[PDB]
DNA sequence: ATCGGATGTATATATCTGACACGTGCCTGGAGACTAGGGAGTAATCCCCTTGGCGGTTAAAACGCGGGGGACAGCGCGTACGTGCGTTTAAGCGGTGCTAGAGCTGTCTACGACCAATTGAGCGGCCTCGGCACCGGGATTCTCGA
DNA sequence: TCGAGAATCCCGGTGCCGAGGCCGCTCAATTGGTCGTAGACAGCTCTAGCACCGCTTAAACGCACGTACGCGCTGTCCCCCGCGTTTTAACCGCCAAGGGGATTACTCCCTAGTCTCCAGGCACGTGTCAGATATATACATCCGAT
């Protein structure tokens, strides 16, 4: 018969057989249920799809076309629930929010 | 053989900066050294401990980041 | 001249608007060979393992620097101390 | 000798959102090191679901509860809309 | 021990032979030595050492006791309530004093709510005695048993429910001749905390006084037999098994004959309208009563789970309040000064009722008596009786010790013009005298019938001369409808088994 | 009269009574306390009973269960790197 | 006269005594009405066990104590006695927990 | 022939067939090779021998001869090592060591 | 039903150690859940250090390397010499 | 406060340039079809253990009160650190060269999964006494006015 | 100023209930086989990591100096601690009902496994423009004189 792909008829980007066979051979449990992966990958769709988007946005307001990993650090460590998600992770060649104390300023 | 003398101070001034200090004492640079040698440590005992069990001779990148996982401090972007 | 604390501000903003590294490359694996020789002899690093822990090691100073100012502002004072440095390592477990 | 990464999918998913922005090789690897990372969280946290419970098949449940477990506040119920939205599209096909 | 042991099978085994078919059932040590020996080989003038007169069954009530002391069994005093049990226990103690001749160390047992009342009667009978209210805190604890138990110097001690466990220490050293024990229903359960407490004391005799036999089981009443003579029975499955509960399984009716064969030489219990001692039986009514408008939502509000937000875990007491009045739910109550108006028995269901029955009954001259269930409850009675402008007193749970005796003396004052009279049902009736009040309603029903059959014989005792109406209020198609039929479901396995052990 | 309404303000939050966090602070080592600790510690207490009892929560849903039992609340503590010995 | 103490003899008592035991410091039943509110938001009609309110409370009561100790810690580095909010606040914002 | 059970080959006490089994069914790997359970049950054996040890000579610090959860607690936080590893452990029951600051002493 | 611990094991290295200290309930239910604690970091450890290497069989040598990660110090070092005299003494046996 | 006065910061223009986006050939891992068997879903049953409320005791919380000890603000002072200039020195870039070791492939072979028969180690249940928990008396210790 | 009232520690007595120890059952560990295959090992390749050299120049080091912040000291004031008295709700026991957790039996359907086929994904070339960088220019920004 005519082939066609999970990921395409669950209506998703992310593969769905490469997820399955990942949690085959991954020794999570002995036994994975058929509606585990599409699943799976939905979600981790739905993640990609938050950070590329405000990292897009992060990469607009510098008038760049591209995204460097600056984009990235900006873009998780200014949303509340996804600086509360990558709260113990160092992303490579992030850099540091700007953030100066009150007391420091001068008066 | 005082290769931690390589800490400078003015390195240490700019990763002070970088955190948002204004001023700095001058006793500060001692106990930065003593951290930064304790991490250091920490973490290659870990690699060094991947390393010979992989019966290699080599500290790959994933050694050092399979042990900054391992102490709790995660790395994104040298490979996996 | 400027006055004391005029430069610092400005330092501060330059170092917290760029991205790159702030220690120098050599001294810094000098230094990881240096601790790497008393575990096991005649190693052999990759270039980016040396940045791996480079780039942690930034990531944890500075950490630790922003810990240490909130201290140093709690005691109502501008200057950091070993001692805050010593209080931020207590709270955070490390002891 | 080949080594497989989720480039394409991530790229796939950018030039969904943002069809006139591209991106860099650097990004792209943390990229991928998130993917791994939240897919071992997750399924890491199923797998011992199914052990504190004596079963031993991960459903799509589990997976439910695990992120229900994980993300935190609002990613979690749009993260649990999404998924429930692609696997009933997928049982009806 | 083992010479009464022939001794009590003295009388036992003058019986029938069921004793011998359960000294040899065990499933047993040298009882069967000197069973198989055996098996092969007064005061009746009402005695005026008493301040004032006995009555003519009550000297055959006597004679019954010192009838198990002479043969050296224990026995229930199993009478029906309001018949006088204090006059048979202290005359039979008067009876040791004077005639057997040993003032002895009594202990006495019973609820709180009584305690007073004892002490009041042997004074008012047998003058001669030492007697205690072993009243107060720790502080007040230690001098009384420092000072004059210790001492030796007393006679009777009347302790209660909670004190004889808080002091089960300073009084273990002590033997005794009795432990009588009024009210015997907390001694139902054989794994309670006080009957572990009671079957580590030293005594002779063991007078267990109730006004009623078993409640639900006849798992509840060898309980009580069991701490009788614990010599002699002993079994807990045994017994359970040798009566199987009243013919489960054949429905013969005729394993029941020997079960009130049994306890007939082993009980006595006399019946009020048999010896008449008023002339004068009671009435009862069942007011079947409809649910007010305003609680008909809040009946809606609760099976349909829509006030809000809280929990309902168990369904049967949160309908059981809205049964009974509205105003316990913390909203139905509309104002910022919660208001005060006639809108209170226009809210309530059985205060519809109950404004138009005191108001028909404070004109012909009667003085009601109010029970209830929950304790709440009667804080709102209480406003209510303010608003008509009722003279009354609240005797609830915890409210002092003291305050308690006054609150009975006013009420059981003459020319008292106290008209309602506030009570709760597990503290108040429970064995207080109310002779001064003709007629009784209870607001809500009980799980036990013979809760509620304790406290509706209150008023209808020796003493009283007027006609008792009970006035049961039942909330119409509603929980109490199932609670009450249940309960007569309760009453039927009963009290037709205790009619026939009387009879036959 | 007017008895019957008379008690409806507890607010179980302020049934940690304020001997109650002076005794933690006692074994915590604290000398002398500020008046103002009290509503603040009650904050912090909310928030991790939020965290703890959110978790046990989903614990006991997911065994479609009603009833949260110890093991739920371990794994719950376990889950946020509190380990707590002595109940399974 | 009677014989009161100086003001702070009582406190270092009190201090010895309960870092001697090891009894529960809250009472049962205000802490069993605080986690049943709490859990009436995330599920309805809910039914705990006993263990499982006494490992909350145990976690809690060990929670509370740690605390105490960082803030102490705080407040004796700003060269004072006396706990403040702004040390509770400072504590658990070092601890990463804001 | 004549049975003979592992720990007594190994000379341990812990069992070595519950830990093949748990290891067997604990899904960690696919296959457990034979050396592992033998040197897993020998580390527990010797952790459990110190964590008793310290609590013994800590019970008998205080004249009592049963060890309840303070002995433990005590052994543990005396303890540097096993402070190290049992760091973020609540052991119930517990309770803090005797610790006063210096300053609020009195002079 | 029966339900396994570690309560009689702990209490015969109890006898060895202390030949007349005895032990509580509650202390011998801390115990058996810091053994099921160490057991599940071991084992955890063991098992992706042989999910790194690409390799398919817990030997001893994981749980060796597991144990050098795990424990600080001399436990470390006293650890890895009483597991290899075990191991020792059971092939030879 | 303001005004010039240096000064650092940002902006617009023009020019390379190497990293990115894109097209191709191949190959291995995913999809389709099929079969077997064992997890698990559901029904039914028992009984433990949870909830709600009252009774009665009493220990702890609430409240008011006096008073002293710490928090906080201000003053002064003195020395330590920021700032800038000139001198040294070592990092960085590129360039070459060597070779040690990561990495792949092929080939046995010891070894761990699987399975059937057998049986004692461990577990639940049930007695039982001794260590720990008070209990009251007596000696010692500590803080507070002297 | 040493004595004086209150707390703590310790000693002997009592008692009581929970750990220690037997006992009978049974199911999971052991033993003895078979077999497919993960890993050990030997060998070859090729690439990236080490070591050195020379040139440049940006950055670290050292020094002076001026000022502003750390730190100590005083005074005031008011907030929390100690304590006694009264209220109130926690604690434990008791009494009901019943809901739901835990178990067992049975059937069924969903996933592991196998074989076959085929296209999606990956390594490999290749054009080409986004951004880095120099270079001139506009504009906020701190600061001394006034
Ligand atoms: N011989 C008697 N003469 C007068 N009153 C009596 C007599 N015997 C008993 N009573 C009445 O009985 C009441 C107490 O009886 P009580 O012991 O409560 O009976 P019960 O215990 O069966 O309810 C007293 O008020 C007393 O007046
Ligand atoms: F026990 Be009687 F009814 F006072
Ligand atoms: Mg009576």
């Amino acid at each position: 018969a005519k082939a066609k792909t999970r990921s395409s008829r669950a209506g998703l980007q992310f593969p769905v057989g490469r997820v399955h066979r990942l949690l085959r051979k991954g020794n999570y449990a002995e036994r994975v249920g058929a509606g585990a992966p599409v699943y799976l990958a939905a979600v981790l769709e739905y993640l990609t799809a938050e950070i590329l988007e405000l990292a897009g946005n992060a990469a607009r307001d510098n008038k760049k076309t591209r995204i460097i990993p600056r984009h990235l650090q900006l873009a998780v460590r200014n949303d509340e629930e996804l600086n509360k998600l990558l709260g113990r992770v160092t992303i490579a060649q992030g850099g540091v929010l700007p953030n100066i104390q009150s007391v420091l300023l001068p008066k | 053989r005082d290769n931690i003398q390589g800490i400078t101070k003015p390195a240490i001034r700019r990763l002070a900066r970088r955190g948002g200090v204004k001023r700095i004492s001058g006793l500060i640079y001692e106990e930065t050294r003593g951290v930064l040698k304790v991490f250091l440590e920490n973490v290659i005992r870990d690699a060094v401990t991947y390393t010979e069990h992989a019966k290699r001779k080599t500290v790959t990148a994933m050694d050092v980041v399979y042990a900054l996982k391992r102490q709790g401090r995660t790395l994104y972007g040298f490979g996996g | 001249r400027y006055r004391p604390g005029t430069v610092a501000l400005r330092e501060i903003r330059r170092y917290q608007k760029s991205t790159e590294l702030l220690i120098r490359k050599l001294p810094f694996q000098r230094l990881v060979r240096e601790i790497a020789q008393d575990f096991k002899t005649d190693l052999r690093f990759q270039s980016s393992a040396v940045m791996a822990l480079q780039e942690a090691s930034e990531a944890y100073l500075v950490a630790l620097f922003e810990d240490t100012n909130l201290c140093a502002i709690h005691a109502k004072r501008v200057t950091i101390m070993p001692k805050d440095i010593q209080l931020a390592r207590r709270i955070r477990g490390e002891r | 000798t080949r080594k497989e990464s989720y480039a394409i999918y991530v790229y796939k998913v950018l030039k969904q959102v943002h069809p006139d922005t591209g991106i860099s090789s650097k990004a792209m690897s943390i990229m991928n090191s998130f993917v791994n990372d939240v897919f071992e969280r997750i399924a890491g946290e199923a797998s011992r679901l199914a052990h504190y419970n004596k079963r031993s098949t991960i459903t799509s449940r589990e997976i439910q509860t695990a992120v229900r477990l994980l993300l935190p506040g609002e990613l979690a119920k749009h993260a649990v809309s999404e998924g429930t939205k692609a696997v009933t599209k997928y049982t009806s096909a | 021990d083992l010479e009464g042991t022939t001794k009590r099978f003295e009388h036992l085994l003058s019986l029938s032979g069921l004793f011998k078919h359960f000294i040899e059932s065990k499933a047993d040590p040298k009882f069967r030595q000197v069973l198989d020996v055996l098996e092969e080989n007064q005061f009746r003038e009402s005695p005026a050492y008493v301040n004032g007169q006995l009555r003519p069954y009550q000297i055959q009530g006597v004679n019954w006791l010192v009838s198990l002391h002479k043969n050296k069994i224990a026995g229930i005093l199993a009478d029906e309530m309001g018949l006088g049990k204090t006059l048979q226990t202290i005359s039979f103690l008067g009876y040791l004093r004077y005639i057997e001749k040993i003032p002895g160390p009594f202990l006495v047992i019973a609820p709180k709510s009584t305690l007073n009342n004892w002490l009041r009667e042997i004074n008012r009978w047998t003058p001669d005695v030492n007697a205690f209210i072993l009243q107060g805190d720790k502080e007040e604890r230690a001098e009384l048993i420092q000072k004059k138990l210790l001492g030796c110097d007393f006679d009777v001690v009347i302790a209660s429910y909670e004190i004889i466990i808080r002091e089960k220490s300073p009084l273990k050293k002590i033997n005794w001749e009795y432990i009588i024990i009024d009210e015997a229903h907390r001694i139902k359960n054989e794994e309670s905390m006080l009957s572990q407490v009671l079957r580590e004391f030293t005594s002779r005799n063991r007078l267990l006084i109730t006004g009623t036999p078993l409640q639900n089981n006849l798992h509840e009443l060898w309980a009580l037999l069991n701490f009788l003579l614990p010599d002699i029975f002993s079994d807990a499955q045994d017994f359970d098994d040798w009566f199987s509960s009243e013919s489960t399984e054949e429905d013969q009716d005729k394993i029941v004959k020997q079960l009130h064969t049994v306890l007939q030489p082993f009980l006595l219990r006399r019946i009020k309208s048999d010896v008449e001692t008023s002339l004068l039986p009671k009435k009862e009514l069942n007011l079947y009563v409809g649910m007010s408008s305003m609680q008909k939502k809040w009946y809606k509000k609760i099976l349909e789970k829509d006030e809000s937000k809280t929990r309902l875990l168990n369904i049967m007491m949160q309908l059981r309040k809205c049964c009974n009045h509205p105003y316990l739910f913390d909203g139905a109550e509309p104002g910022p000064p919660y208001t005060t108006d006639e809108h209170l028995v226009y809210n309530a269901a059985k205060l519809q009722v109950l404004d138009k029955l005191l108001k028909k009954l404070k004109e012909e001259g009667s003085r009601v008596l109010i029970f209830s269930q929950m304790s709440r409850l009667l804080d709102i009675l209480e406003d209510y009786c303010y608003f008509r402008n009722y003279e009354y007193c609240r005797i609830d749970g915890s409210t002092a010790h003291e305050d308690r005796i006054q609150a009975i003396d006013d009420y059981n004052a003459p020319d008292s013009k106290k008209f309602v009279f506030l009570l709760t049902t597990r503290a108040g009736g429970l064995g207080i005298n109310l002779t001064s009040a003709d007629v009784v309603v209870l607001y809500d029903s009980d799980w036990n019938p013979q809760a509620d059959l304790q406290a509706m014989d209150r008023a209808h005792r020796i003493g009283q001369k007027k006609q008792v109406k009970v006035f049961r209020l039942v909330t119409d198609n509603s929980v109490e409808e199932k609670i009450l039929e249940r309960a007569t479901q309760k009453l039927r396995l009963d009290q037709l088994v205790i009619q026939q052990n009387r009879t036959s």
